């Protein structure tokens, strides 16, 4: 609880950075600096129109991978056991299976579309 | 030739082959398994008087049992 | 020293061609380039606006605006 | 008088944080913008005084409106001017800007800037030079030397 | 004062977690399931948990963002709504609320509740290690498992993760 | 005569592809493009400090919008019109009237400077002289009725200085 | 926007970051500059040809002084035409070092904007020291170029076209064969040289598509 | 007196950020042939201090439909997280001595850019959409490939803890066992700090500023904090993690010094690459990243494994 | 040259430099002049806890030097 205390610490700062600009300085005149801006004309509707992305494998790409980091992430209390082979068969064996994936859907151009 | 469609990548082929090849011909894996054998996280129990065994000592300080001298000695 | 460390930056007196009336000091060099040629200092209060701070363009007399903006080579 | 001597102490400080940097928005339409580049030069610098331009309005200190404003583009003048930090200057730059100029007849041309944002520091020439830019900045910050804000407001 | 932490700490968890399962908007869902895999990894790590809880934060939160991208990407409403805007949302997260401090309630002033079992009101420091001598590390080495003795389970764990890979190319290659 | 470029096929020798390779893998011209910017990093800047040091000039530097008057006499202007005949934006607004002597002189003389295009073609056209471009830039205005000029406005910025004009004039006055 | 050099409204309808259409709308910064040259003569509308486009400061004007002279027979002395073309590419340089500039600012590039505006920081004294302007220099009469230049312009034409080779062998020296620049710029804005020729393009564009073709 | 330590690593960080900010714009002024900020106060320093104030005074307000509560809560979480990272940088004795550190600095890290999308979503002005989907990508792109040479550096001699890596950094830096490693992940720190737009794709031109385009006049200095304090913080963890001095044993002012001299040099060299190059592009990002970083790496990683069992260098790992 | 950037620098290190100084006063001062006795796993901790055990104030820091021979 003592890096609680260090977030508790910055979570103070925080609010008191929020109220310091909102009530120390002037006074708050609205009804036009509310309006939405893009780049000098009022446009049509606003944001979270269906915005159709680009890159379609390429989440899912990041996703599956951060789970092979996942698994290889324990290598050093991999490097200190008597079993030696397995150690460095089943690293290898991991490593080299996420070559072969990485290796297919770069063969297969599923990265050569919309990046 | 082979070597440049993609040279950072068929380098990082080259290391990679080298990664797999090389321990295979290794003359320091024994030394590992020694050395990741003989360091002792918990407690070596002592046991029952004996049926006369002639080894594993009396006193850890005779050199009868399993000792280890080449870490100083290269 | 705090007059001319506070004012811009400079240390650079050493060529001393003169002065005017408002008592304002007007130092020309050849060893710079081209631009800085020709420096004014402003002095304090010269028509008690107390021009030490927020100094102003065209606080200098026109035959020195002439001089000073490279348009002539002597003073 | 310790309370207005701290009121005025207080208000010398704010005024000078104010004076400080005063970052524009790089709006320029037409070639008073090319000086304005020009007043972005090695031989006549900007960030030694700390006008630094930062290309999104809503904060921006000042807007520097140069080139020809138009009918066409007037609405989105003013509906860029309006959003922005409430302390808010005009520096209208050009003979275009500031009252027309040499297009001041000739339909789609507002007749100056007058006619749709307030206008505090006038530069005018076509183009100005960047020397002349440089010290209508510095008027403005000496427009900014004598606000006087919290004495006012104090005294009040 | 305070002896019941991780209680205290699962209490927050399961009101971010509710209001996370109460279905809003799913960006104010996915605000919900970083606070409450942030709560989650502390429960588990002032548990006595080294690392495992870190990772999971990584690795369950990378998962958030690729479905931050993904529900901006796809499909949101004209204007999209908050816990607190519609009847059945408002409805729900309030009644998961009023649950919670229920079970508080049920809890601090009595001894036990028996809804599906025997549930036993004191914080979890019993039961507890009595100050092992291990100096071994229990999750550095039940991690450096998977390597020594697990053969067969990183292999069609591996073989699983290809067979996605291929999978999810094939799914939208299908076209 | 023409001179196209982007043409080559690249030269597979061993020895330039191991020295492609090498600029792939070490992003060699990377680290002379870091030189170069190192290069001017040691230098000295060509700035000029701006109330103290101030930028350079030319003789025929067009201002202020300034009169002169005569050696030991009165205006210069006669009325005659010619700078409102080729100013182009007609900034130029001059209603004379004969003095109350009858020699023909002015009444509202007026230059425009929110219109002033600040050619000089007044410059040209007068006869005399009289209207001068003048040598410095401070308008610098809070307002926008102080823009506008008048008669003994622009008499009073010609007594402001005229040895300043003389001198530019004399400079200028074979060229032009 | 600042990488819409000066202004240019572009309603782009697009598919997400990879479009569908895009259409300029210009006419913006309308000023109905025919319509004043029709209500002028022609010495009191040669701004309007200054000012129209705003880098080329005197190739509009030798472009309009000649339009003048082949409508009204009349040849110029041969030195304001030497002058004249000595300016014309001086201006060309100012107009191609803008053009380099600006494409280094809309793709980032930040610190040769500096360097060759200080360059052309010296191209305005240069123009200072002859017209007496900064930027729209009128200075060329219909009837050949008038109010010349005095002594001390010429040299340092010489020593500038001296620095200039090294600094333009300097830009060339940090960008121009850089890596990521090129990576970023080649495989884009192809167009067929037949359609180079009947979209009415002209220049630059038929200079780097294709045909041979200089005026 | 651990408040005082909170104190006293809350306070330095403040005007760490404030004279980079002026450090900047007077090494990019010496970079760009110019003069920087000379004229006001001394120096150029109580500017900067007075452009803490200035962006104080500037009253923010929010926009039309831009929920106020996950938009207040977006740079608030970012400066909290920006802080937070430094809680076990070993400046010679650290705050918290966790027993794993660089996980967490991955942690933290992957909060900092959902700071980022959280203010991208809720400023909902349809250019922080955009921006906050340009982040989204190269996050997806910079959370892969440092990780894992995080991995690779930390398999050889680290094993997480900091103090024992501060004990490896005695007879020769790690920049010689691992060099080209070294640079890939230098590269990757460029990138995921989003400063130096030879790796960013944020602050273009082409967009205007995605991530704060209508945020708030006031918490632009939280946002701007944020990332700055975030290039102080991956500047730190490259000087620590790789190289640096055996130090002054129980002595802790030398060490201090050289690191601090090793870590702000490096820095300086980081602004110095922000001024020199070109932006970047979206899909050569994703090409470039992958297609060239990703199968290296791997190979790396495989040798960085084998080699403790080619040269029987497996680590002392408590 | 770079006569004038190395004052923003300097005075930058040494807002770089006391986080650092800061730190090590602030350990030394803790515990009464001991370097703080950092506890990496359970049996480090033992250790320490015994110590702060036997030492009487309940601050393992004492460290009760030799003389509890008797
Ligand atoms: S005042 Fe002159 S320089 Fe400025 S925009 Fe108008 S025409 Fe261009
Ligand atoms: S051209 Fe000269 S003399 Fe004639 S009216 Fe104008 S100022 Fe007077
Ligand atoms: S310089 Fe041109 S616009 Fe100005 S008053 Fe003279 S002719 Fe008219």
């Amino acid at each position: 609880m003592n890096l609680m205390i260090t977030l508790l610490t910055n979570f103070t700062l925080a609010t008191l950075l929020v109220t310091i600009a909102f009530w120390l300085p002037q006074l708050n005149v609205y009804s036009e600096k509310t309006s939405p801006y893009e780049c000098g004309f009022d446009p049509m509707g606003s944001a979270r129109l269906p915005f159709s992305m680009k890159f379609f494998l390429v989440a899912i790409t990041f996703l599956l991978f951060d789970l092979e980091i996942a698994l290889l992430l324990p290598l050093p209390w991999a490097s200190q056991t008597t079993n030696l082979n397995t150690m460095l068969t089943m690293a290898l064996l991991l490593i080299f299976l996420l070559a072969v994936s990485l290796a297919y859907e770069w063969t297969q151009k599923g990265l050569e579309w919309t990046e | 030739n082979v070597w440049a469609k993609e040279p950072v990548l068929v380098a990082s082929f080259a290391i990679a082959g080298l990664a797999v090849i090389l321990p295979t011909l290794s003359p320091y894996t024994k030394y590992s398994l020694m050395i990741n054998r003989a360091t002792p996280y918990n407690y070596p129990v002592p046991l029952r008087d004996d049926g006369n065994m002639p080894d594993v000592p009396s006193h850890p300080q005779d050199p009868q049992g399993p000792s280890l001298e080449w870490l100083k000695r290269l | 020293y705090l007059r001319v460390l506070f004012r811009a930056n400079d240390v650079r007196v050493g060529t001393l061609v003169g002065e005017d009336k408002y008592g304002n000091k007007y130092y020309e060099d050849n060893k710079q380039f081209f631009g800085r040629h020709r420096w004014v200092i402003y002095t304090t209060e010269m028509n008690g606006k107390n021009t030490f701070w927020d100094v102003d363009g065209s606080m200098v007399p026109p035959e020195w605006h002439r001089w000073l903006h490279c348009m002539t080579d002597d003073p | 008088s310790r309370g207005e001597y701290v009121v005025a102490k207080l208000d010398d400080l704010i005024n000078w944080a104010r004076r400080s940097s005063l970052w524009p928005m790089t709006f320029g339409l037409a070639c008073c913008a090319v000086e304005m580049m020009h007043m972005a030069a090695p031989r006549y610098d900007m960030d030694r005084f700390g006008v630094v331009f930062r290309a999104s309005p809503r904060q921006s200190d000042v807007m520097i409106v140069a080139g020809t404003l138009t009918n066409k583009m007037a609405p989105a003048l003013r509906k860029v001017y309006d959003q922005m930090p409430e302390p808010r200057y005009v520096v209208s730059m050009g003979s275009c800007a500031n009252g027309g100029g040499y297009y001041h007849y000739s339909y789609s041309v507002v007749r100056g800037c007058d006619r749709i944002v307030p206008v505090d520091i006038y530069v005018p020439g076509c183009p100005p030079t960047a020397e002349a830019l440089l010290y209508g900045i510095l008027q403005l910050q000496k427009k900014i030397k004598r606000e006087k804000r919290l004495r006012i407001w104090y005294r009040r | 004062m305070m002896t019941y932490i991780v209680f205290i700490l699962s209490i927050i968890f399961v009101m971010g977690f509710v209001g996370f399962s109460s279905k809003p908007s799913p960006i104010y869902g996915g605000l919900g399931l970083i606070v409450s895999g942030g709560v989650g990894c502390g429960i588990v790590l002032n548990f006595g948990g080294s690392f495992l809880g870190l990772m999971v934060f990584l690795i369950y939160l990378g998962g958030m963002m690729v479905v931050f991208g993904y529900t901006t990407a796809m499909a949101t409403e004209q204007y999209p709504e908050v816990w607190v805007s519609n009847k059945v949302v408002l409805g729900t997260f309030i009644t998961g609320l009023l649950m919670e401090f229920l079970m508080v309630y049920y809890v601090l002033k009595d001894k036990e509740v028996e809804i599906v079992f025997k549930f036993n009101g004191m914080g979890d420091w019993v039961i507890y290690d009595t100050g092992d001598s291990g100096f071994f590390s229990e999750e550095a080495m039940g991690i450096a498992a998977l390597y020594s003795y697990g053969t067969w389970l990183v292999i069609v764990t591996g073989w699983s993760l290809l067979i996605g890979v291929v999978v999810i190319m094939e799914i939208t290659r299908g076209n | 005569t023409y001179k196209y470029v982007n043409l080559r096929e690249p030269s597979m020798d061993m020895k330039s592809v191991t020295d492609r390779a090498a600029q792939t893998l070490l992003w060699t011209e990377l680290i002379r493009g870091l030189g170069m910017t190192l290069s001017y990093l040691f230098r000295e800047p060509a700035t000029i400090n701006y109330p103290f040091e101030k930028g350079p000039l030319s003789p025929r530097f067009r201002g202020e919008h300034a009169l002169r008057r005569y050696p030991s006499g009165e205006e210069r202007c006669i009325a005659c019109k010619l700078c409102e005949a080729v100013c182009p934006a007609q900034a130029i607004t001059i209603e004379a009237e004969p003095r109350a002597d009858g020699s023909r002189r002015t009444t509202r003389y007026d230059i425009d400077m929110t219109k002033c295009i600040y050619c000089g073609f007044c410059q040209e056209a007068c006869p005399v002289d009289a209207i001068v471009e003048g040598p410095n830039f401070e308008f610098s205005t809070e307002t926008h009725e102080e823009l506008l000029y008048n008669k003994e406005k622009l008499l009073n910025n010609g007594d402001k200085w005229e040895a300043e004009i003389a001198a530019n004039i004399q400079a200028d006055y074979l060229y032009r | 926007h600042p990488a819409a050099h000066g202004v240019l409204r572009l309603v782009m309808e697009l598919s997400g970051e990879m479009v569908r259409k895009c259409d300029p709308h210009i006419g913006l910064l309308h000023r109905g500059t025919e319509k004043l040259i029709e209500y002028k003569t022609y010495l009191q509308a040669l701004p309007y040809f200054d000012r129209l486009d705003y880098v080329s400061m005197m190739c509009n004007e030798q472009a309009y002084s000649l339009a003048v002279e082949k409508l009204l027979n009349i040849q110029p002395p041969p030195r304001a035409q030497w002058i004249r073309v000595l300016f014309g590419e001086i201006t060309r340089l100012l107009n191609h070092i803008m053009a380099v500039t600006t494409h280094a600012l809309d793709i980032g590039a930040m610190t040769p904007f500096f360097w060759m505006f200080e360059e052309r920081e010296k191209m305005f004294e240069f123009y200072e020291r002859v017209s007496g302007a900064r930027m729209h220099a009128a200075y060329v009469r219909p009837g050949g170029v008038h109010q010349d230049l005095p002594l001390g312009l010429m040299d340092d034409i010489y020593e500038f076209s001296k620095n200039f080779s090294l600094r333009i062998d300097e830009l060339e020296e940090m960008l121009t064969n850089n890596r990521i620049w090129r990576n970023r710029t080649v495989d884009i804005g192809v167009v067929t040289a037949e359609d180079a020729l009947n979209y009415g393009f002209s220049g630059v564009m038929l200079r780097g598509s294709g045909i041979q073709w200089d005026l | 007196m651990f408040m005082i330590n909170v104190l006293t690593l809350i306070i330095p960080i403040l005007l760490a950020v404030a004279f980079l900010t002026l450090v900047e714009r007077k090494v990019l002024g010496y970079m760009q042939f110019r003069k920087g900020p000379n004229v006001v106060g001394p120096y150029g320093l109580l500017q900067p201090i007075a452009d803490a104030i200035k962006l104080f005074i500037k009253e923010p307000l929010r926009p039309a439909t831009s929920s106020i509560s996950m938009f207040i809560l977006a740079p608030i979480l970012a400066l909290t997280l920006a802080l937070t990272m430094w809680i076990p940088l070993p400046m010679p004795y650290p705050l918290i001595n966790m027993n794993l550190g660089v996980l967490f600095m991955l942690a933290m890290s992957s909060l900092a850019v959902y700071s980022i999308l959280w203010s991208g979503w809720a400023s909902n002005s349809k250019y922080a959409l955009i921006g906050a989907l340009r982040a989204v990508a190269q996050t997806i792109s910079y959370e892969v490939t440092l990780a894992i040479i995080l991995l690779s550096v930390l398999l050889m001699n680290g094993s997480f803890t900091l103090s024992t890596l501060i004990i490896t950094q005695e007879q020769v830096w790690l920049i010689f066992p691992a060099w080209p490693l070294a640079m890939m992940w230098f590269i990757s720190t460029l990138a995921e700090t989003n400063r130096a737009p030879f790796d960013l794709t944020e602050g273009e031109s082409e967009l205007v500023s995605g991530f704060n385009v209508e945020y708030a006049a006031g918490p632009f200095a939280l946002f701007f904090m944020a990332e700055y304090a975030n290039i102080i913080m991956m500047n730190i963890f490259t000087t620590t993690l790789f190289l640096g001095a055996f130090h002054n044993p129980y002595m802790p002012e030398l060490y201090t010094i050289n690191f601090t001299i090793k870590s702000l040099l490096l820095s300086i060299t980081f602004l110095w690459i922000r001024a020199s190059y070109p932006r970047f592009r979206y899909d050569q990002l994703m090409h470039l990243l992958w297609k060239n970083f990703l199968p290296l790496t791997l190979a790396l990683c495989m040798w960085h494994v084998s080699l403790p069992i080619l040269l029987s260098s497996i680590p002392p790992q408590t | 040259m770079w006569f004038e950037v190395l004052p923003g620098i300097a005075v930058m290190g040494v807002c770089l430099f006391i986080p650092g100084m800061a730190t090590a006063r602030i350990h030394r001062f803790s515990n009464g002049g001991r370097e703080k006795r950092v506890a990496h796993y359970s049996y480090q901790w033992y250790l320490m806890e015994r110590d702060r055990r036997v030492s009487g104030v309940n601050r393992y820091y004492v460290s009760k030097g030799l003389e509890n021979i008797d």
